[PDB]
């Protein structure tokens, strides 16, 4: 095969990361663990806790847009009603 | 899904493809009949079969 | 800390007996998934195959 | 994209100014705490995108002991992230520990690269 | 857009076919066909509906055969090449009242009554709109509204001015099963028939949907459990760091 | 070595979906790609089976689709799957693009991957447009007319290009027949571009939610991600089935159940939902040429992101201001879509123009300004002297 | 390194078309593969442009092709290019296959390459059948009828399979419309199979006329073979143009200019020329099931060659007996074609049966016997004792 350009990712045995030493990992077989019963109480408190940290980043922008939309929508409904005909003629042309 | 119940049929082995395929055939039949019976019963009186019967005069 | 001193896994380890509980549950889940998937695939292939069979308007014999 | 030489230039200017320092630093401190990287056991320098020549030069020059330590923080952060949890409070990186350990290596590499570029394009005025 | 231009919003009636587990009421479809034949058919075609599709839905094979035969269709020319006619058969499509668009418009003061085979799916509001339209003609238009000569007022129609006049009136049809033929009853029945014309697969689609949704729901839940098991070793992985002794 | 590695064909399958080293921390947002592959397969398969019963002639087109709905066994399932599948294809694609935006996936060394993705986005929109024309309903005829007319804005030769595309005086038989031929072709070009997309992804691997290197802790695609992808595959199918069997026309337009009429454009005309934001951008400009230019620029501006993002860190996970503005951008896009579904009236015109400015400002002003501020904030918030 | 080698996309191009190490001695017979690639491109492009003006409805098909011939600007060029191009595709393919047979190209380590080739051959034959059906002339209808009926020989489910293929009681509207949809599809599957073919080729490289290793003296594909391929590309285009412009209907059948008639099979019915040899093989067996099995077996027998060739050297270049019998096989194949063009009469029936036996005997008896003999002759012809 022809020589190909080097990238920032290799493969098993030479992934391209720094040399590792001093780290020890431990794991237990899925077969030896409780049949996925540690869901509630161990994930229900964490759930919404994660979204409690993120909700404002989503909600504020959403609130700004929803209210901007509602305001324009209500103003449009008024402009096309009998009571808004005067102002409609004014802002339309 | 009780451990003892599963072991009586499969003894610590996973279910093999042949049995999965065979089981899928049986499921297809029973499930269809079950759904059809429930669906027709839920709409009893609206179906053509029920209306055709009503037209006895 | 000594590498011979294994961290605590008790929180996830099966305390009660029957070392096959996790296995039986796992294999039943995989099995049921393979079964419903097989029936789903069969239904799907048949749906496509049957669309090639004679349409309702050509089944008219004169 | 923005060079660290540029970030430092702007930053040092704010820091050396009693007025701006009192006005900006507190905002920056809150920005960092809200960022939350320390809650995953990471230091800011661990966050720098490394897929570029400057960073690879910097990381290669990083002394072994610190390199092994960075490797651990990155791995532990990935494990914590995949479990959708934060590390226990006592394992969080403290503000005193959130030191720019890689920055001096980065600045040195950037200065050398900048000079090479200048020398590669020098004009001769006869 | 003014209220008049948009048309009055059609309210939500309790159609017995509304809802994921509900089939059409076939007695209503049958009655609706009668309303179509005796009232709507004079101006409206049902071109995309074949006689044979009514079989086993609202009528028997014999009944449809007899209905189809009441009409004439072009047959193949005779051995001399002369044109000839033949009675209708199950394979034929329900015939329309007009030979062409020009004739259609000439019989309706310039307006063209649309084919109704897909009307329920071709209008915002579906059954509710069709029903509200048929039962929404007031005796007189609201004050100040100038109705173009030949037009009829109906609030549910965008613009309020529609070329179709009210056609349903109490007892104009004599229901075979004894049901009182009020204006609203006929409107309800014909709309149901028209919904079937537009969606003849309705009943079977919802039945197949039940099977499909139950299987996929189970499959989705099953896959989550399988995924969690396959990931259990990684999820609970523990790492410890012991700073290496300085030397190389 | 194992056969999956030595065999010329299996080695490709192995490198891409069995042994491919994946970052251990990629979350569910990284499942959208496999979903897009599934969508493409669903569309091509249902499309081929429907093509067997379809007639492209302008006088037969609408009726042939009705023939599929009425006479073809399970034809309604094929058609509803293909139509609702297209909507799902776009919803998932929007999510895939948004994930990329949020996590800085467009940044080096993945610029090529991003650019190929933009090309695929353009081809997919074009394909969906061609297919919609094939139904030959009222929206089909007018969408075909308006979209082909977009080219009339090209100075000097514009009108000639449009006449060429039409194959006549207006959208007619020649047009629909060529649109169907082209609708059959483009999905195959998309498949080839997807292969190019995957090749670019493979040389650097996927990024991750932390935005840092994934080289220290990888796990094989096989089992882990194969089974994780299955979770979303079934969720996607479940939701698609709900629409296909219980609410098949909710995402469409009733006017498309009315045969195309060259003499009447319905007052109720509205573009397909996934095209609405772009439609709103075009409508925001009170000039023919500039409106067309601006609309195409809305897609091409995606290409400037690797250059306008001045941040020293990849992604928004640890960036307060960037996270906030990302969501401002997301809801601004939804608003643009809502404006597109509205009539050209006060105060929607102004709202659309402001939202259009915000759309472009995000890439050209907000991202570079905010990313620069954040770089400095990260610096002065720890360093001291 | 050079960009052509560094870039993710260009590297593939460089690997296959620029720096690919080619044996210095490959002759012009090694140019047929590039010609086959050209043919596929010609067919796909002319096909797509014609598809824009074609209607698959059984009542419109024949007339739409006439519309392409008469009304479409340069339409006759597109059609004659596509029709004659198909014939040339088969001629070049037969030569490409014959080249492989002569030089032992099918031998290890290129068995996978050869097998993929057989699949491509089958797909190309099927594709051409589907395309011919689309014209809907007399030969189209009857060819569709006979070919689909081939499956009625499958015991128990045969008739059901045929009814399924037809979409009705006989070759009718559903059949033609699905055949056109499938005619559009298969060429893309062939393209995918060609990629697989090229992948198998790339790992071992091309063989050469000496049948020995080419590793000691290679030359780059670029310039040398790029310009050598150009010589035959132009010769191919020249010859094709002579047919297209001066003798466009010589390779076709006059009956296909008569619209299909379900009630009359013309006495003058004859299969397309490239199918004649297989046609003769089927007619040689006085039994429905065995005739069908035998014909399909004539294609599948190509797969036994890597196993029946007992020779210790690759290729026929230095083999007197093998060269003689190779040409016996070639002319026998041509004779089979000529017999297929004749009526079922004495002595053509016996001739066809004998030629059919010779066709199979070549692969199953002649090659293994002659190759074993030659191995021994090479040994005793030099060794003392
Ligand atoms: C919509 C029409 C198109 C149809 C396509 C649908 C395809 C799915 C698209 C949704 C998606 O991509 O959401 C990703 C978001 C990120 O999640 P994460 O990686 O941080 O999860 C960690 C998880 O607990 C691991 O948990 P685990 O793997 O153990 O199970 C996870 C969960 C996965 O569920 C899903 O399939 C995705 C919703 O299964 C359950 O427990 C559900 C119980 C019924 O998932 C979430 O956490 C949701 C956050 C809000 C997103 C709303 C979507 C906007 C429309
Ligand atoms: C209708 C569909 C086909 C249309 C396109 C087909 C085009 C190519 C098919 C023919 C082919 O592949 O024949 C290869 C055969 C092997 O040849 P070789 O490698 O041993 O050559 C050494 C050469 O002198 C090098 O010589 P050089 O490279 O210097 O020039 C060679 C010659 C090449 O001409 C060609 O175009 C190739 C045939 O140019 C000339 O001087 C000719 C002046 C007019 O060349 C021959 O000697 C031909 C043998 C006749 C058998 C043909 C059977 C066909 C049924
Ligand atoms: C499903 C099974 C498919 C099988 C299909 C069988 C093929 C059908 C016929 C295909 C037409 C072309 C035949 C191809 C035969 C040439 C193959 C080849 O590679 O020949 C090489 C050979 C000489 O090469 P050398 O390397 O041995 O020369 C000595 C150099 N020192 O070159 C030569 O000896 C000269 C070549 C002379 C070719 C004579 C061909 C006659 C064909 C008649 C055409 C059909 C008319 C209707
Ligand atoms: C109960 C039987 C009938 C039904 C269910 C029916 C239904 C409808 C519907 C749904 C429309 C479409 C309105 C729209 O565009 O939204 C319509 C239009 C029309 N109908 Fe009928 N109709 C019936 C009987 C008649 C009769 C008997 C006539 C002729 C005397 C008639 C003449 C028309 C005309 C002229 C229009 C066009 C209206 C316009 O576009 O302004 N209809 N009808
Ligand atoms: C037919 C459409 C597409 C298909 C099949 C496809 C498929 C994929 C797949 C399988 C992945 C890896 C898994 C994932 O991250 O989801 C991927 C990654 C990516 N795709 Fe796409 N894609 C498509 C369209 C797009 C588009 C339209 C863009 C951008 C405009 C794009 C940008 C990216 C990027 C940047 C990544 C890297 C994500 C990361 O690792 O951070 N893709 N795509
Ligand atoms: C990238 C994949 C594809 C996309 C995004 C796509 C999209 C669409 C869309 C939006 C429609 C209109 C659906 C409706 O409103 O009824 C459509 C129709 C159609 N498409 Fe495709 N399509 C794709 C691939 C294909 C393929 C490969 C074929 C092959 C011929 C095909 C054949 C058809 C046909 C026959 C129709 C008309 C019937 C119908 O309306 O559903 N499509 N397609
Ligand atoms: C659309 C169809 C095909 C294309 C595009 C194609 C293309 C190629 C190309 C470019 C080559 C290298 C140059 C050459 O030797 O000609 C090649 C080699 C080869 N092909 Fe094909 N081919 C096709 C069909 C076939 C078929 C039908 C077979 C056999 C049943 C086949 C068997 C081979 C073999 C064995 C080689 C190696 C020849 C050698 O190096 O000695 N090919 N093909
Ligand atoms: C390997 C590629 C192909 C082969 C071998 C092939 C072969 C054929 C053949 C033998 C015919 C009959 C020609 C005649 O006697 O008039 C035909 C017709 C046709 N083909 Fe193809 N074709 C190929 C690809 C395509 C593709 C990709 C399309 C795209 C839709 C296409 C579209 C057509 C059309 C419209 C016709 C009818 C007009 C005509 O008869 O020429 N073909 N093809
Ligand atoms: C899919 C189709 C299969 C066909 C395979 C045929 C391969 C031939 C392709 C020719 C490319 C030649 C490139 C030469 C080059 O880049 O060298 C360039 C020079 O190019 C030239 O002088 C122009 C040659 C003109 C060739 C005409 C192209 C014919 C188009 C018809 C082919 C249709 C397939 C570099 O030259 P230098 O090495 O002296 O610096
Ligand atoms: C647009 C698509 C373009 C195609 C891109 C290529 C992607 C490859 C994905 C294909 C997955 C299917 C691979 C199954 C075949 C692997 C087995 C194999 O190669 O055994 C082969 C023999 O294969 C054949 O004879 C026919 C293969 C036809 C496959 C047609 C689908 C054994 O090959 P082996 O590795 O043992 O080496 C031989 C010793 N010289
Ligand atoms: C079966 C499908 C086909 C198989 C795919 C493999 C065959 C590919 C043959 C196509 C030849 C076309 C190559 C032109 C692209 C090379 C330039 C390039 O990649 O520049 C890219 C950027 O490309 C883009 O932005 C868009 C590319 C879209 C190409 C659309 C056709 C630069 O990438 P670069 O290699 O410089 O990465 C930097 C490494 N330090
Ligand atoms: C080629 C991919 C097409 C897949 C579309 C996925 C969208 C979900 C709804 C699909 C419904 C079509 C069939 C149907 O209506 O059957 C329904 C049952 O559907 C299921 O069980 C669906 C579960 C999906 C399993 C699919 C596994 C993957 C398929 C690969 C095939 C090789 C009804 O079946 P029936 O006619 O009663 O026999
Ligand atoms: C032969 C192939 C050809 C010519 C392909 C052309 C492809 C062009 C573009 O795709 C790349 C184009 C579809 C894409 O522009 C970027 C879309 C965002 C265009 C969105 C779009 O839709 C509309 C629509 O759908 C309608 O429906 C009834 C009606 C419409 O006005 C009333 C529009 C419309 O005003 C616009 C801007
Ligand atoms: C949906 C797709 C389908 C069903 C594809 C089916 C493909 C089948 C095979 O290709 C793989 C098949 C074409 C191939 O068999 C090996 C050919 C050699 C068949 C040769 C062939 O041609 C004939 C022909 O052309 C005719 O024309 C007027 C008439 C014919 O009799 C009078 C024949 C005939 O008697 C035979 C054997
Ligand atoms: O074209 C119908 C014709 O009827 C009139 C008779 O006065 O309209 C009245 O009756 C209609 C039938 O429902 C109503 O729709 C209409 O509002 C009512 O005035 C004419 O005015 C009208 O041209």
């Amino acid at each position: 095969g022809p020589p190909s350009g080097k990238t920032y990712m290799g493969w098993w045995g030479h992934m391209g990361g720094p040399k590792q030493k001093g780290i020890t990992s431990y794991a237990v077989s899925p077969y030896a663990q409780k049949p996925l019963q540690g869901i509630f109480h161990n994930a229900v408190f964490n759930s919404f806790r994660r979204f409690k940290s993120q909700f404002l980043y989503v909600l504020i922008p959403a609130g700004i847009y929803w209210y901007w939309w509602k305001n324009g929508n209500e103003y449009n409904e008024f402009l096309y009603s009998k009571a808004g005909r005067e102002e409609l003629e004014r802002v339309n042309v | 899904s009780f451990s003892s119940l599963y072991k009586t049929f499969f003894k610590r082995n996973a279910v093999f493809v042949g049995t999965i395929f065979a089981g899928a055939f049986v499921f297809q039949t029973v499930f269809d009949t079950a759904i059809t019976s429930w669906y027709e019963n839920h709409n009893k009186g609206k179906l053509w079969k029920d209306v055709k019967a009503r037209i006895a005069a | 800390k000594s590498t011979y001193r294994t961290p605590n896994f008790d929180d996830v380890l099966k305390e009660n007996n029957d070392a096959d509980k996790g296995r039986s549950y796992a294999y039943f889940m995989v099995g049921a998934m393979g079964l419903l998937s097989s029936a789903g695939a069969k239904s799907t292939v048949e749906t496509f195959i049957s669309s090639m069979t004679a349409t309702a308007d050509v089944l008219a014999m004169a | 994209p923005q060079s660290f030489t540029s970030i430092a230039r702007i930053g040092d200017y704010i820091l050396k100014s009693p007025v701006l320092s009192k006005l900006c630093v507190p905002v920056a401190n809150q920005f960092i705490n809200l960022a939350g990287y320390k809650k995953l056991g990471l230091k800011f320098d661990d966050l720098i995108a490394e897929e570029n020549p400057i960073m690879q030069t910097a990381l290669r020059r990083l002394p072994e002991d610190e390199s092994y330590a960075r490797a651990y923080r990155i791995i532990r952060a990935h494990q914590t992230e995949l479990t959708h949890h934060l590390l226990p409070r006592n394992e969080w990186i403290k503000a005193q520990e959130d030191v720019p350990y890689l920055l001096p290596y980065i600045l040195e590499a950037e200065a050398a690269a900048k000079e090479k570029d200048e020398l590669d394009n020098i004009e001769v005025s006869k | 857009m003014t209220a008049a231009e948009h048309g009055l919003h059609a309210p939500a009636y309790a159609w017995s076919h509304n809802g994921p587990f509900e089939t059409f009421d076939h007695a209503s479809i049958r009655r609706g066909y009668q309303v179509y034949r005796e009232v709507c058919a004079a101006c409206h075609s049902l071109d995309r509906v074949a006689w044979r599709t009514l079989v086993g839905v609202s009528h028997t094979n014999e009944e449809v055969r007899n209905m189809a035969e009441e009409f004439e269709y072009d047959d193949e020319p005779d051995e001399q090449g002369n044109p000839k006619k033949r009675p209708g058969k199950l394979s034929d499509y329900i015939p329309g009242p007009y030979p062409n668009e020009q004739a259609a418009r000439a019989a309706n003061q310039g307006a063209l009554p649309p084919d109704l085979s897909l009307i329920v799916k071709a209008r915002h509001g579906g059954c509710d709109y069709i029903f509200s339209l048929l039962t929404g003609y007031p005796d007189e238009p609201p004050a100040g509204v100038a109705l173009p000569p030949g037009s009829n007022y109906n609030p549910y129609f965008p613009g309020g001015s529609i070329a179709m006049a009210r056609v349903l009136f109490d007892d104009m049809v004599e229901y075979e099963d004894g049901t009182p033929a009020t204006t609203s009853q006929m409107a309800k029945d014909v709309t149901t028939f028209l919904n079937w014309c537009a969606e003849p697969e309705h009943d079977e689609r919802k039945r197949l949907g039940l099977k499909t949704v139950i299987i996929l729901s189970s499959l989705y839940l099953l896959s989550i459990w399988v995924k969690k098991f396959k990931w259990a070793g990684i999820k609970t992985r523990k790492f410890v760091f012991n700073p290496p002794k300085p030397r190389k | 070595m194992a056969f999956r590695k030595s065999n010329v064909y299996l080695s490709l399958v192995n490198s891409y979906i069995i042994d491919s080293p994946q970052p251990s921390s990629i979350n569910y947002w990284w499942n959208m790609g496999s979903l897009l592959g599934l969508c493409l397969v669903i569309q091509i398969v249902t499309g081929i089976f429907m093509a067997m019963h379809y007639s492209s002639n302008i006088e037969l087109a609408f009726s042939s689709v009705e023939h599929i709905m009425r006479d073809v066994h399970n034809g309604y399932i094929l058609r509803y799957l293909h139509a609702n599948g297209a909507s799902f294809f776009f919803m998932v694609m929007f999510m895939h693009m948004a994930k990329g935006l949020y996590y800085g996936s467009y940044r080096s060394p993945r610029v090529t991957l991003w650019n190929v993705g933009v090309i695929i986005f353009i081809l997919t929109i074009a394909t969906a447009f061609l297919g919609y024309c094939c139904v030959y309903g009222q929206m089909s005829h007018w969408g075909a007319t308006v979209i082909t007319n977009l080219f009339s804005a090209i100075p000097f030769v514009g009108n000639d290009i449009v006449s060429w595309l039409w194959g006549g005086f207006s959208v007619s038989n020649p047009t629909i027949q060529r649109f169907f031929a082209l609708h059959y072709l483009v999905p195959f070009i998309i498949a080839a571009m997807v292969i190019m997309h995957l090749m670019a992804l493979h040389i650097h691997g996927s990024s991750n939610p932390l935005g840092i290197t994934g080289n220290l802790d990888r796990i094989p695609m096989h089992s882990y991600f194969i089974f994780k992808d299955l979770v979303t595959v079934f969720l996607f199918m479940l939701i698609l089935a709900l629409f296909v069997f219980y609410s098949p026309n909710t995402l469409g337009h009733p006017d498309n159940y009315i045969p195309g009429n060259p003499l009447v454009t319905p007052a109720s005309i509205v573009p397909e939902w996934y095209l609405l934001p772009f439609y709103a951008i075009l409508r925001s400009i009170p000039d023919k040429l500039l409106g067309v230019i601006t609309m195409f620029a809305a897609i091409l501006v995606l290409l400037v992101l690797p250059f306008t993002d001045r941040s020293v860190v990849r992604g928004n996970t640890f960036k307060v201001l960037s996270k906030f503005f990302f969501f401002i951008f997301v809801f601004n896009f939804v608003l643009l879509g809502q404006i597109g579904a509205c009539h050209v009236e006060v105060p929607y015109v102004l709202m659309g123009q402001i939202a259009t400015f915000i759309y472009f400002a995000y890439f050209l002003i907000i991202v570079p300004v905010i990313s620069t501020i954040e770089n400095v904030l990260f610096y002065i918030g720890r360093v001291n002297k």
